[PDB]
Protein backbone atom coordinates (compact mmCIF):
# COMPACT_ATOMS: atom_id res chain seq x y z
CA UNK A 1 0.00 0.00 0.00
CA UNK A 2 3.05 2.44 0.97
CA UNK A 3 5.99 2.53 -1.02
CA UNK A 4 9.09 2.57 1.40
CA UNK A 5 10.22 6.06 2.28
CA UNK A 6 13.56 7.67 0.26
CA UNK A 7 16.10 9.34 1.35
CA UNK A 8 15.61 13.29 -0.72
CA UNK A 9 18.02 15.07 -2.12
CA UNK A 10 19.54 17.41 0.51
CA UNK A 11 16.96 20.17 1.58
CA UNK A 12 17.39 23.31 0.34
CA UNK A 13 14.18 24.03 2.40
CA UNK A 14 14.20 26.83 4.84
CA UNK A 15 12.49 24.42 7.52
CA UNK A 16 14.73 21.34 6.92
CA UNK A 17 17.98 23.78 7.62
CA UNK A 18 16.17 25.01 10.11
CA UNK A 19 16.08 22.02 12.28
CA UNK A 20 19.44 20.82 11.37
CA UNK A 21 20.72 23.37 14.05
CA UNK A 22 17.64 23.24 16.43
CA UNK A 23 18.19 19.68 16.71
CA UNK A 24 21.72 19.19 15.76
CA UNK A 25 22.49 17.34 12.65
CA UNK A 26 20.90 13.98 12.33
CA UNK A 27 23.58 12.03 11.02
CA UNK A 28 25.33 12.76 13.67
CA UNK A 29 22.57 12.18 16.43
CA UNK A 30 21.23 9.60 15.12
CA UNK A 31 23.04 6.92 17.14
CA UNK A 32 21.75 8.43 20.38
CA UNK A 33 17.77 8.84 19.41
CA UNK B 1 -16.66 17.76 27.54
CA UNK B 2 -14.01 16.60 24.63
CA UNK B 3 -12.82 20.52 24.60
CA UNK B 4 -12.04 20.87 27.86
CA UNK B 5 -8.53 19.61 28.25
CA UNK B 6 -7.48 21.68 25.09
CA UNK B 7 -7.15 25.38 25.15
CA UNK B 8 -6.33 28.30 22.59
CA UNK B 9 -3.05 30.44 23.12
CA UNK B 10 -5.05 33.49 24.65
CA UNK B 11 -6.35 30.85 27.49
CA UNK B 12 -2.67 29.35 27.63
CA UNK B 13 -1.75 32.90 27.94
CA UNK B 14 -3.88 33.94 30.52
CA UNK B 15 -2.93 30.89 32.86
CA UNK B 16 -3.60 30.27 36.47
CA UNK B 17 0.29 31.69 36.90
CA UNK B 18 0.28 34.54 34.87
CA UNK B 19 -2.91 35.36 37.49
CA UNK B 20 0.16 35.33 40.09
CA UNK B 21 2.86 37.14 38.19
CA UNK B 22 4.82 34.24 36.05
CA UNK B 23 6.57 35.16 32.88
CA UNK B 24 5.11 33.27 30.23
CA UNK B 25 8.48 32.10 29.38
CA UNK B 26 9.11 30.79 33.04
CA UNK B 27 5.95 28.38 33.58
CA UNK B 28 7.41 27.12 30.37
CA UNK B 29 10.51 26.84 31.96
CA UNK B 30 8.82 25.38 34.69
CA UNK B 31 6.77 23.07 32.94
CA UNK B 32 9.93 21.82 31.62
CA UNK B 33 11.80 21.33 34.43
CA UNK B 34 8.92 19.67 35.63
CA UNK B 35 8.58 16.88 32.74
CA UNK B 36 12.44 16.69 32.86
CA UNK B 37 12.04 15.39 36.73
CA UNK B 38 9.28 13.63 36.31
CA UNK B 39 11.99 11.72 33.22
CA UNK B 40 14.37 11.20 35.58
CA UNK B 41 11.80 10.27 38.59
CA UNK B 42 10.19 7.24 36.45
CA UNK B 43 13.48 5.84 34.74
CA UNK B 44 14.78 5.40 38.58
CA UNK B 45 11.37 3.83 39.66
CA UNK B 46 11.85 2.12 36.00
CA UNK B 47 8.38 2.60 34.75
CA UNK B 48 7.39 2.42 31.28
CA UNK B 49 7.86 5.58 29.12
CA UNK B 50 3.88 5.54 28.72
CA UNK B 51 3.69 6.30 32.39
CA UNK B 52 6.20 9.12 32.34
CA UNK B 53 3.97 10.49 29.73
CA UNK B 54 0.94 10.15 31.41
CA UNK B 55 2.69 11.94 34.50
CA UNK B 56 3.91 14.72 32.40
CA UNK B 57 0.22 14.95 30.66
CA UNK B 58 -1.09 15.14 34.11
CA UNK B 59 1.09 17.80 35.24
CA UNK B 60 0.15 20.21 31.95
CA UNK B 61 -3.05 20.00 33.12
CA UNK B 62 -3.01 20.75 36.70
CA UNK B 63 -1.41 23.87 35.58
CA UNK B 64 -4.27 24.93 33.57
CA UNK B 65 -5.96 25.05 36.91
CA UNK B 66 -3.27 25.76 39.56
CA UNK B 67 -0.51 28.16 39.70
CA UNK B 68 3.39 27.50 40.06
CA UNK B 69 2.98 30.01 42.89
CA UNK B 70 0.61 27.89 44.78
CA UNK B 71 2.05 24.50 43.57
CA UNK B 72 6.06 24.08 43.57
CA UNK B 73 6.59 22.00 40.68
CA UNK B 74 8.78 19.53 42.68
CA UNK B 75 6.32 18.82 44.72
CA UNK B 76 3.52 18.18 42.30
CA UNK B 77 5.79 16.03 39.77
CA UNK B 78 6.31 13.09 42.47
CA UNK B 79 2.43 13.20 42.92
CA UNK B 80 1.78 13.28 39.48
CA UNK B 81 4.17 9.91 38.99
CA UNK B 82 2.93 8.15 41.78
CA UNK B 83 -0.77 8.64 40.51
CA UNK B 84 0.27 7.84 36.65
CA UNK B 85 2.15 4.61 38.46
CA UNK B 86 -1.15 3.27 39.72
CA UNK B 87 -2.91 4.22 37.15
CA UNK B 88 -1.06 2.69 34.14
CA UNK B 89 -1.10 -0.78 36.45
CA UNK B 90 2.51 -0.18 37.45
CA UNK B 91 2.48 1.37 41.00
CA UNK B 92 5.22 1.54 42.64
CA UNK B 93 5.44 1.73 46.46
CA UNK B 94 4.66 5.37 48.43
CA UNK B 95 8.07 4.98 50.10
CA UNK B 96 9.87 4.13 46.83
CA UNK B 97 9.02 7.43 45.04
CA UNK B 98 9.50 10.36 48.04
CA UNK B 99 13.41 8.50 48.13
CA UNK B 100 13.93 8.91 44.41
CA UNK B 101 12.28 11.84 44.26
CA UNK B 102 15.27 12.81 46.99
CA UNK B 103 17.95 10.91 45.02
CA UNK B 104 16.70 13.43 42.19
CA UNK B 105 16.48 16.59 44.24
CA UNK B 106 18.96 16.29 47.05
CA UNK B 107 21.85 14.04 45.49
CA UNK B 108 23.62 15.28 48.89
CA UNK B 109 22.01 14.72 52.04
CA UNK B 110 21.33 11.26 53.83
CA UNK B 111 17.89 9.89 53.03
CA UNK B 112 16.04 10.85 55.77
CA UNK B 113 14.94 8.70 58.82
CA UNK B 114 11.83 6.46 57.88
CA UNK B 115 10.63 6.49 61.02
CA UNK B 116 11.17 10.42 61.83
CA UNK B 117 8.73 13.48 61.97
CA UNK B 118 10.22 15.45 58.15
CA UNK B 119 9.56 12.40 56.36
CA UNK B 120 6.41 10.72 57.49
CA UNK B 121 5.19 14.50 56.58
CA UNK B 122 6.15 14.14 53.32
CA UNK B 123 4.45 10.97 52.90
CA UNK B 124 1.18 12.87 53.57
CA UNK B 125 1.97 16.03 51.70
CA UNK B 126 2.52 13.84 48.70
CA UNK B 127 -0.82 11.71 49.61
CA UNK B 128 -2.72 14.84 50.04
CA UNK B 129 -1.50 16.18 46.69
CA UNK B 130 -2.08 13.11 45.13
CA UNK B 131 -5.78 13.50 46.16
CA UNK B 132 -5.56 17.33 44.97
CA UNK B 133 -4.36 16.38 41.34
CA UNK B 134 -7.10 13.72 41.26
CA UNK B 135 -9.92 16.26 42.09
CA UNK B 136 -8.30 18.73 39.65
CA UNK B 137 -8.23 16.65 36.75
CA UNK B 138 -11.96 15.72 37.51
CA UNK B 139 -11.14 12.02 37.55
CA UNK B 140 -10.14 11.73 33.96
CA UNK B 141 -7.18 9.59 34.37
CA UNK B 142 -7.52 8.09 30.66
CA UNK B 143 -4.55 9.59 28.54
CA UNK B 144 -4.25 9.34 25.03
CA UNK B 145 -0.74 9.80 23.87
CA UNK B 146 0.68 10.95 20.38
CA UNK B 147 3.27 7.99 20.74
CA UNK B 148 0.29 5.18 20.11
CA UNK B 149 -0.89 6.96 16.87
CA UNK B 150 2.78 7.48 15.62
CA UNK B 151 3.82 3.96 15.96
CA UNK B 152 0.41 2.50 14.08
CA UNK B 153 1.59 5.23 11.46
CA UNK B 154 5.51 4.27 11.25
CA UNK B 155 3.90 0.64 10.50
CA UNK B 156 1.73 1.56 7.97
CA UNK B 157 4.40 3.50 6.18
CA UNK B 158 6.87 0.93 6.40
CA UNK B 159 9.15 3.15 8.35
CA UNK B 160 12.98 2.38 9.16
CA UNK B 161 13.65 1.59 12.66
CA UNK B 162 15.79 4.76 11.71
CA UNK B 163 12.91 7.22 11.44
CA UNK B 164 10.31 5.20 13.73
CA UNK B 165 12.41 5.57 16.51
CA UNK B 166 13.10 9.17 15.67
CA UNK B 167 9.44 9.42 15.03
CA UNK B 168 9.30 8.06 18.67
CA UNK B 169 11.79 10.45 20.18
CA UNK B 170 10.24 13.63 18.44
CA UNK B 171 6.67 12.72 20.61
CA UNK B 172 8.49 12.31 23.76
CA UNK B 173 9.90 15.42 23.35
CA UNK B 174 6.87 17.26 22.69
CA UNK B 175 5.84 16.19 25.74
CA UNK B 176 8.81 17.77 27.74
CA UNK B 177 9.79 20.90 25.52
CA UNK B 178 6.06 21.96 24.47
CA UNK B 179 2.30 22.28 25.77
CA UNK B 180 1.24 20.47 22.67
CA UNK B 181 -0.82 18.12 24.83
CA UNK B 182 -2.68 21.04 25.55
CA UNK B 183 -3.54 22.42 22.47
CA UNK B 184 -3.59 19.73 19.75
CA UNK B 185 -5.51 16.11 19.76
CA UNK B 186 -2.65 13.41 20.09
CA UNK B 187 -3.38 12.05 16.35
CA UNK B 188 -2.64 15.25 15.37
CA UNK B 189 0.69 15.80 17.34
CA UNK B 190 1.89 12.37 16.21
CA UNK B 191 1.70 13.76 12.39
CA UNK B 192 3.84 16.49 13.40
CA UNK B 193 6.28 14.53 15.15
CA UNK B 194 6.56 12.35 12.47
CA UNK B 195 6.69 14.98 9.91
CA UNK B 196 9.64 16.88 11.81
CA UNK B 197 11.29 13.24 12.24
CA UNK B 198 10.69 13.10 8.11
CA UNK B 199 12.47 16.94 7.73
CA UNK B 200 15.07 15.97 10.40
CA UNK B 201 16.09 12.43 8.53
CA UNK B 202 16.17 13.67 5.30
CA UNK B 203 13.05 10.72 4.59
CA UNK B 204 10.32 11.09 2.46
CA UNK B 205 7.12 9.23 2.54
CA UNK B 206 4.86 9.24 -0.79
CA UNK B 207 1.43 9.29 -1.17
CA UNK B 208 -0.16 6.18 -0.81
CA UNK B 209 -1.35 4.00 -3.92
CA UNK B 210 -4.67 5.23 -3.42
CA UNK B 211 -3.68 8.85 -3.25
CA UNK B 212 -4.09 9.96 -0.22
CA UNK B 213 -1.23 11.72 2.35
CA UNK B 214 0.16 9.24 4.99
CA UNK B 215 -1.60 12.25 7.60
CA UNK B 216 -4.75 11.25 6.01
CA UNK B 217 -4.48 7.89 7.64
CA UNK B 218 -3.69 9.73 10.94
CA UNK B 219 -6.15 11.96 11.11
CA UNK B 220 -8.54 13.55 8.92
CA UNK B 221 -7.79 17.61 9.92
CA UNK B 222 -4.45 17.39 9.47
CA UNK B 223 -3.22 19.50 5.79
CA UNK B 224 0.37 19.95 5.33
CA UNK B 225 0.05 23.82 5.97
CA UNK B 226 -0.71 22.35 9.88
CA UNK B 227 2.30 20.03 9.46
CA UNK B 228 3.94 23.11 8.50
CA UNK B 229 2.76 25.24 10.73
CA UNK B 230 3.04 23.36 13.88
CA UNK B 231 6.68 22.26 12.77
CA UNK B 232 7.38 25.58 13.02
CA UNK B 233 5.90 26.31 15.89
CA UNK B 234 7.70 23.69 17.61
CA UNK B 235 11.16 24.34 16.64
CA UNK B 236 10.43 28.10 18.02
CA UNK B 237 9.39 26.86 21.46
CA UNK B 238 12.77 24.84 20.99
CA UNK B 239 14.82 27.60 20.13
CA UNK B 240 13.18 29.76 23.27
CA UNK B 241 14.38 26.84 25.59
CA UNK B 242 17.97 27.42 27.11
CA UNK B 243 20.07 24.39 26.98
CA UNK B 244 19.10 22.59 24.46
CA UNK B 245 21.20 19.67 26.18
CA UNK B 246 18.00 18.61 27.58
CA UNK B 247 16.63 17.76 24.07
CA UNK B 248 19.45 15.25 23.08
CA UNK B 249 20.32 14.65 26.69
CA UNK B 250 17.28 13.04 28.81
CA UNK C 1 -8.41 26.90 45.40
CA UNK C 2 -10.02 26.43 42.16
CA UNK C 3 -11.66 23.35 41.40
CA UNK C 4 -13.88 23.55 38.69
CA UNK C 5 -14.51 19.70 37.41
CA UNK C 6 -15.02 18.03 40.82
CA UNK C 7 -18.52 19.55 42.37
CA UNK C 8 -19.31 19.15 45.84
CA UNK C 9 -21.89 16.08 46.71
CA UNK C 10 -24.01 18.58 48.77
CA UNK C 11 -25.57 18.72 45.50
CA UNK C 12 -27.50 16.01 46.65
CA UNK C 13 -29.92 15.21 49.42
CA UNK C 14 -29.19 11.87 51.14
CA UNK C 15 -32.21 9.67 51.16
CA UNK C 16 -31.60 6.46 52.54
CA UNK C 17 -28.97 3.63 52.62
CA UNK C 18 -29.01 1.21 50.27
CA UNK C 19 -28.63 -2.44 50.72
CA UNK C 20 -27.88 -3.35 54.49
CA UNK C 21 -24.24 -2.10 53.86
CA UNK C 22 -21.26 -1.62 55.61
CA UNK C 23 -21.39 1.82 56.54
CA UNK C 24 -22.12 5.35 55.57
CA UNK C 25 -20.96 3.29 52.14
CA UNK C 26 -23.70 3.40 49.70
CA UNK C 27 -26.58 6.41 50.00
CA UNK C 28 -29.78 7.09 47.30
CA UNK C 29 -29.87 10.41 46.79
CA UNK C 30 -31.48 13.08 44.62
CA UNK C 31 -30.47 16.14 42.68
CA UNK C 32 -31.75 19.40 45.07
CA UNK C 33 -32.42 20.81 41.03
CA UNK C 34 -33.69 18.16 38.97
CA UNK C 35 -34.84 15.65 41.50
CA UNK C 36 -32.24 13.03 39.69
CA UNK C 37 -32.16 9.68 41.81
CA UNK C 38 -28.79 8.69 42.04
CA UNK C 39 -26.36 6.58 44.49
CA UNK C 40 -23.59 7.89 46.22
CA UNK C 41 -20.89 5.25 46.67
CA UNK C 42 -18.25 6.25 49.31
CA UNK C 43 -14.84 5.54 48.18
CA UNK C 44 -13.50 3.81 50.98
CA UNK C 45 -9.99 4.20 52.58
CA UNK C 46 -9.67 2.65 55.15
CA UNK C 47 -6.23 0.84 53.44
CA UNK C 48 -4.97 4.45 53.24
CA UNK C 49 -1.38 2.97 52.97
CA UNK C 50 -0.99 3.26 49.88
CA UNK C 51 -2.61 7.29 49.06
CA UNK C 52 -5.91 7.04 46.97
CA UNK C 53 -6.77 3.87 46.44
CA UNK C 54 -5.81 2.37 43.05
CA UNK C 55 -8.57 -0.56 43.21
CA UNK C 56 -10.63 2.71 42.97
CA UNK C 57 -8.78 4.39 40.57
CA UNK C 58 -9.54 1.35 38.17
CA UNK C 59 -12.73 1.05 39.02
CA UNK C 60 -13.32 4.63 38.13
CA UNK C 61 -11.07 4.13 34.55
CA UNK C 62 -13.30 1.06 34.19
CA UNK C 63 -16.20 2.76 34.70
CA UNK C 64 -15.91 6.13 32.62
CA UNK C 65 -14.96 3.63 29.83
CA UNK C 66 -17.99 1.49 29.66
CA UNK C 67 -20.92 3.27 28.69
CA UNK C 68 -23.68 0.72 27.19
CA UNK C 69 -27.47 0.41 27.77
CA UNK C 70 -26.49 -2.50 29.91
CA UNK C 71 -24.24 -1.55 32.10
CA UNK C 72 -24.20 0.70 35.31
CA UNK C 73 -23.76 4.53 34.45
CA UNK C 74 -21.08 6.64 36.00
CA UNK C 75 -22.52 10.08 36.34
CA UNK C 76 -19.77 11.85 38.09
CA UNK C 77 -16.99 11.75 41.03
CA UNK C 78 -17.95 14.65 44.38
CA UNK C 79 -15.94 15.33 46.62
CA UNK C 80 -16.38 16.91 50.29
CA UNK C 81 -14.73 19.91 52.07
CA UNK C 82 -11.84 15.12 52.56
CA UNK C 83 -13.99 12.16 51.06
CA UNK C 84 -15.30 11.39 47.56
CA UNK C 85 -17.90 9.70 45.99
CA UNK C 86 -18.88 8.06 42.87
CA UNK C 87 -22.12 8.68 41.52
CA UNK C 88 -24.44 6.42 39.69
CA UNK C 89 -27.79 6.55 38.15
CA UNK C 90 -30.24 4.56 40.81
CA UNK C 91 -31.32 1.70 40.09
CA UNK C 92 -34.61 0.21 41.99
CA UNK C 93 -33.89 -3.39 42.19
CA UNK C 94 -31.52 -6.31 41.96
CA UNK C 95 -31.63 -9.67 41.06
CA UNK C 96 -30.39 -11.02 44.47
CA UNK C 97 -33.08 -8.71 45.41
CA UNK C 98 -35.68 -10.00 43.76
CA UNK C 99 -35.19 -13.74 43.45
CA UNK C 100 -34.69 -13.39 47.51
CA UNK C 101 -38.84 -12.02 47.43
CA UNK C 102 -41.14 -14.23 47.70
CA UNK C 103 -43.49 -12.23 45.98
CA UNK C 104 -42.01 -11.99 42.98
CA UNK C 105 -42.60 -14.28 39.86
CA UNK C 106 -40.59 -14.21 36.68
CA UNK C 107 -42.26 -15.97 33.56
CA UNK C 108 -40.22 -18.15 31.37
CA UNK C 109 -40.63 -15.01 28.78
CA UNK C 110 -39.08 -12.65 31.57
CA UNK C 111 -36.42 -14.75 32.50
CA UNK C 112 -35.27 -14.92 29.03
CA UNK C 113 -34.78 -11.14 28.60
CA UNK C 114 -32.94 -10.77 31.56
CA UNK C 115 -30.18 -13.64 30.78
CA UNK C 116 -30.96 -11.43 27.37
CA UNK C 117 -29.50 -7.79 28.59
CA UNK C 118 -27.24 -9.90 31.21
CA UNK C 119 -25.32 -11.28 28.02
CA UNK C 120 -25.72 -8.05 26.04
CA UNK C 121 -24.46 -6.34 28.44
CA UNK C 122 -21.01 -8.83 28.96
CA UNK C 123 -20.86 -9.19 24.95
CA UNK C 124 -19.73 -5.06 25.32
CA UNK C 125 -17.32 -4.84 28.28
CA UNK C 126 -15.47 -8.14 26.51
CA UNK C 127 -15.86 -6.48 23.58
CA UNK C 128 -13.54 -3.56 25.20
CA UNK C 129 -10.95 -5.53 26.82
CA UNK C 130 -12.65 -5.75 30.34
CA UNK C 131 -13.13 -8.53 32.66
CA UNK C 132 -16.01 -7.96 35.34
CA UNK C 133 -14.34 -10.64 37.86
CA UNK C 134 -17.24 -10.51 40.46
CA UNK C 135 -20.60 -11.81 38.22
CA UNK C 136 -23.55 -12.63 41.00
CA UNK C 137 -27.20 -11.91 41.54
CA UNK C 138 -26.33 -8.95 44.06
CA UNK C 139 -24.24 -7.11 40.99
CA UNK C 140 -26.88 -6.87 38.45
CA UNK C 141 -29.34 -4.23 39.03
CA UNK C 142 -32.63 -3.92 37.34
CA UNK C 143 -34.18 -0.14 37.12
CA UNK C 144 -37.99 0.40 37.59
CA UNK C 145 -38.23 0.55 33.88
CA UNK C 146 -37.10 -2.43 33.36
CA UNK C 147 -33.30 -2.27 31.80
CA UNK C 148 -30.90 -4.42 33.58
CA UNK C 149 -27.11 -2.75 34.34
CA UNK C 150 -23.85 -4.62 35.38
CA UNK C 151 -22.32 -3.24 38.37
CA UNK C 152 -19.63 -3.64 40.95
CA UNK C 153 -16.59 -3.30 38.73
CA UNK C 154 -14.53 -2.47 42.01
CA UNK C 155 -13.00 -5.94 40.94
CA UNK C 156 -12.51 -5.77 37.28
CA UNK C 157 -9.85 -5.25 35.36
CA UNK C 158 -8.35 -5.06 31.50
CA UNK C 159 -7.05 -8.09 29.79
CA UNK C 160 -4.74 -8.17 26.44
CA UNK C 161 -3.99 -10.87 24.10
CA UNK C 162 -0.49 -10.37 23.66
CA UNK C 163 2.01 -11.23 22.87
CA UNK C 164 1.39 -14.69 22.23
CA UNK C 165 4.89 -15.86 23.51
CA UNK C 166 4.49 -14.74 27.24
CA UNK C 167 0.85 -15.58 28.99
CA UNK C 168 -0.51 -13.32 31.05
CA UNK C 169 -0.04 -13.39 34.96
CA UNK C 170 -3.17 -12.25 36.11
CA UNK C 171 -4.67 -12.22 40.46
CA UNK C 172 -6.21 -15.76 40.77
CA UNK C 173 -7.97 -15.71 44.09
CA UNK C 174 -11.06 -13.65 41.59
CA UNK C 175 -15.04 -13.88 41.71
CA UNK C 176 -16.72 -14.66 45.07
CA UNK C 177 -16.46 -18.14 45.92
CA UNK C 178 -19.94 -19.78 44.82
CA UNK C 179 -19.73 -18.20 41.21
CA UNK C 180 -16.05 -18.71 40.74
CA UNK C 181 -15.16 -21.11 37.54
CA UNK C 182 -12.95 -24.30 37.41
CA UNK C 183 -10.09 -23.05 35.97
CA UNK C 184 -9.62 -20.95 38.38
CA UNK C 185 -10.13 -23.33 41.37
CA UNK C 186 -7.40 -25.10 39.61
CA UNK C 187 -5.06 -22.05 39.63
CA UNK C 188 -4.97 -20.63 35.90
CA UNK C 189 -3.36 -17.65 35.86
CA UNK C 190 -4.03 -16.48 31.77
CA UNK C 191 -7.62 -16.92 31.60
CA UNK C 192 -10.18 -14.47 30.22
CA UNK C 193 -13.78 -13.98 29.50
CA UNK C 194 -15.16 -17.42 29.95
CA UNK C 195 -14.73 -16.86 33.74
CA UNK C 196 -17.38 -13.85 33.82
CA UNK C 197 -20.03 -16.42 31.17
CA UNK C 198 -20.03 -18.86 34.30
CA UNK C 199 -20.93 -16.90 36.12
CA UNK C 200 -23.92 -15.93 33.59
CA UNK C 201 -24.55 -19.55 33.66
CA UNK C 202 -24.67 -19.75 37.71
CA UNK C 203 -27.36 -16.95 37.75
CA UNK C 204 -28.98 -18.45 35.01
CA UNK C 205 -30.24 -21.16 36.57
CA UNK C 206 -30.44 -19.18 39.95
CA UNK C 207 -33.45 -17.28 37.99
CA UNK C 208 -35.33 -20.97 38.50
CA UNK C 209 -33.79 -22.36 41.63
CA UNK C 210 -33.90 -18.81 43.54
CA UNK C 211 -30.54 -19.74 45.02
CA UNK C 212 -26.67 -20.40 44.39
CA UNK C 213 -26.33 -23.22 42.97
CA UNK C 214 -23.38 -24.03 44.37
CA UNK C 215 -22.58 -22.36 47.71
CA UNK C 216 -19.20 -24.01 48.71
CA UNK C 217 -17.42 -23.35 52.20
CA UNK C 218 -13.33 -24.10 51.02
CA UNK C 219 -11.94 -23.35 47.51
CA UNK C 220 -11.87 -27.02 47.36
CA UNK C 221 -15.35 -28.18 48.25
CA UNK C 222 -16.13 -25.70 45.58
CA UNK C 223 -14.47 -27.57 42.98
CA UNK C 224 -16.12 -30.97 44.99
CA UNK C 225 -19.75 -29.45 44.44
CA UNK C 226 -18.78 -28.89 40.28
CA UNK C 227 -17.69 -32.19 40.40
CA UNK C 228 -21.30 -33.38 41.15
CA UNK C 229 -23.45 -31.29 39.13
CA UNK C 230 -20.93 -30.49 36.04
CA UNK C 231 -19.04 -34.40 36.19
CA UNK C 232 -15.69 -35.28 37.07
CA UNK C 233 -12.64 -33.25 35.91
CA UNK C 234 -10.33 -35.24 33.45
CA UNK C 235 -8.30 -34.72 30.75
CA UNK C 236 -11.09 -36.50 28.10
CA UNK C 237 -13.25 -33.85 28.92
CA UNK C 238 -11.09 -31.21 29.69
CA UNK C 239 -7.81 -31.17 27.80
CA UNK C 240 -4.55 -30.32 28.79
CA UNK C 241 -6.00 -29.97 32.26
CA UNK C 242 -3.22 -31.97 33.72
CA UNK C 243 -0.99 -28.94 33.67
CA UNK C 244 -2.25 -27.48 36.34
CA UNK C 245 0.10 -27.69 39.04
CA UNK C 246 -3.47 -28.73 41.74
CA UNK C 247 -4.62 -30.64 38.91
CA UNK C 248 -3.03 -33.80 41.10
CA UNK C 249 -2.58 -32.13 44.98
CA UNK C 250 -6.73 -31.56 44.96
CA UNK C 251 -8.66 -34.67 45.87
CA UNK C 252 -11.04 -34.63 43.10
CA UNK C 253 -14.00 -36.89 42.62
CA UNK C 254 -13.08 -39.20 39.81
CA UNK C 255 -16.49 -41.49 38.71
CA UNK C 256 -18.71 -38.04 38.79
CA UNK C 257 -20.92 -38.05 35.45
CA UNK C 258 -22.25 -34.93 33.79
CA UNK C 259 -25.72 -33.67 35.82
CA UNK C 260 -26.63 -30.38 35.19
CA UNK C 261 -29.35 -30.61 32.77
CA UNK C 262 -30.95 -33.84 34.90
CA UNK C 263 -30.25 -31.91 37.87
CA UNK C 264 -31.89 -28.67 37.00
CA UNK C 265 -34.86 -30.49 34.95
CA UNK C 266 -37.15 -29.69 37.79
CA UNK C 267 -36.85 -26.20 38.35
CA UNK C 268 -36.87 -25.20 34.63
CA UNK C 269 -38.17 -27.61 32.31
CA UNK C 270 -37.95 -25.49 28.49
CA UNK C 271 -35.31 -27.86 26.86
CA UNK C 272 -33.54 -24.42 25.18
CA UNK C 273 -33.10 -22.66 29.06
CA UNK C 274 -31.83 -26.36 29.98
CA UNK C 275 -29.45 -26.61 26.95
CA UNK C 276 -28.20 -23.18 27.21
CA UNK C 277 -27.22 -23.58 30.64
CA UNK C 278 -25.70 -26.95 29.84
CA UNK C 279 -22.83 -24.53 27.68
CA UNK C 280 -22.12 -21.89 29.69
CA UNK C 281 -21.55 -24.65 32.91
CA UNK C 282 -18.81 -25.93 30.56
CA UNK C 283 -15.73 -27.28 32.58
CA UNK C 284 -13.03 -26.59 30.41
CA UNK C 285 -13.42 -22.63 29.24
CA UNK C 286 -12.13 -22.92 25.74
CA UNK C 287 -15.00 -25.38 25.02
CA UNK C 288 -17.52 -22.73 27.27
CA UNK C 289 -19.88 -20.57 25.21
CA UNK C 290 -19.17 -17.29 24.68
CA UNK C 291 -21.54 -14.03 24.73
CA UNK C 292 -22.04 -14.09 20.96
CA UNK C 293 -23.17 -17.23 20.31
CA UNK C 294 -24.81 -17.43 23.63
CA UNK C 295 -26.95 -14.79 22.51
CA UNK C 296 -27.96 -16.30 18.96
CA UNK C 297 -28.69 -19.66 20.71
CA UNK C 298 -32.22 -20.96 20.36
CA UNK C 299 -33.14 -20.13 23.71
CA UNK C 300 -34.06 -16.28 22.97
CA UNK C 301 -35.43 -17.20 19.09
CA UNK C 302 -38.36 -19.68 20.00
CA UNK C 303 -41.39 -19.24 22.32
CA UNK C 304 -42.59 -17.47 24.05
CA UNK C 305 -39.96 -15.06 23.18
CA UNK C 306 -38.38 -12.71 25.89
CA UNK C 307 -40.76 -9.84 27.02
CA UNK C 308 -40.23 -6.56 28.87
CA UNK C 309 -40.23 -6.39 32.70
CA UNK C 310 -41.70 -2.96 34.10
CA UNK C 311 -45.53 -5.30 34.85
CA UNK C 312 -43.40 -7.72 36.67
CA UNK C 313 -41.51 -4.98 39.08
CA UNK C 314 -44.61 -3.29 40.39
CA UNK C 315 -45.29 -6.19 42.57
N1 LIG D 1 -27.48 2.70 40.56
C1 LIG D 1 -27.10 2.05 41.68
N2 LIG D 1 -27.91 1.91 42.75
C2 LIG D 1 -27.51 1.26 43.85
N3 LIG D 1 -26.29 0.71 43.98
C3 LIG D 1 -25.38 0.77 42.98
C4 LIG D 1 -25.75 1.47 41.74
N4 LIG D 1 -24.69 1.40 40.92
C5 LIG D 1 -23.72 0.71 41.56
N5 LIG D 1 -24.12 0.34 42.79
C6 LIG D 1 -23.31 -0.43 43.72
O1 LIG D 1 -22.07 0.24 43.87
C7 LIG D 1 -20.99 -0.73 43.98
C8 LIG D 1 -19.97 -0.46 42.89
O2 LIG D 1 -20.53 -0.57 41.59
P1 LIG D 1 -19.63 -0.31 40.30
O3 LIG D 1 -19.67 1.18 40.08
O4 LIG D 1 -20.29 -1.11 39.21
O5 LIG D 1 -18.26 -0.81 40.70
C9 LIG D 1 -21.65 -2.11 43.93
O6 LIG D 1 -21.89 -2.58 45.25
C10 LIG D 1 -22.97 -1.83 43.22
O7 LIG D 1 -24.00 -2.76 43.50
Amino acid sequence: LFAEPYKVTSKEDKLSSRIQSMLGNYDEMKDFI
Amino acid sequence: NNKRWYFTREQLENSPSRRFGVDPDKELSYRQQAANLLQDMGQRLNVSQLTINTAIVYMHRFYMIQSFTQFPGNSVAPAALFLAAKVEEQPKKLEHVIKVAHTCLHPQESLPDTRSEAYLQQVQDLVILESIILQTLGFELTIDHPHTHVVKCTQLVRASKDLAQTSYFMATNSLHLTTFSLQYTPPVVACVCIHLACKWSNWEIPVSTDGKHWWEYVDATVTLELLDELTHEFLQILEKTPNRLKRIWN
Amino acid sequence: VECPFCDEVSKYEKLAKIGQGTFGEVFKARHRKTGQKVALKKVLMENEKEGFPITALREIKILQLLKHENVVNLIEICRTKGSIYLVFDFCEHDLAGLLSNVLVKFTLSEIKRVMQMLLNGLYYIHRNKILHRDMKAANVLITRDGVLKLADFGLARAFSLAKNSQPNRYTNRVVTLWYRPPELLLGERDYGPPIDLWGAGCIMAEMWTRSPIMQGNTEQHQLALISQLCGSITPEVWPNVDNYELYEKLELVKGQKRKVKDRLKAYVRDPYALDLIDKLLVLDPAQRIDSDDALNHDFFWSDPMPSDLKGMLST
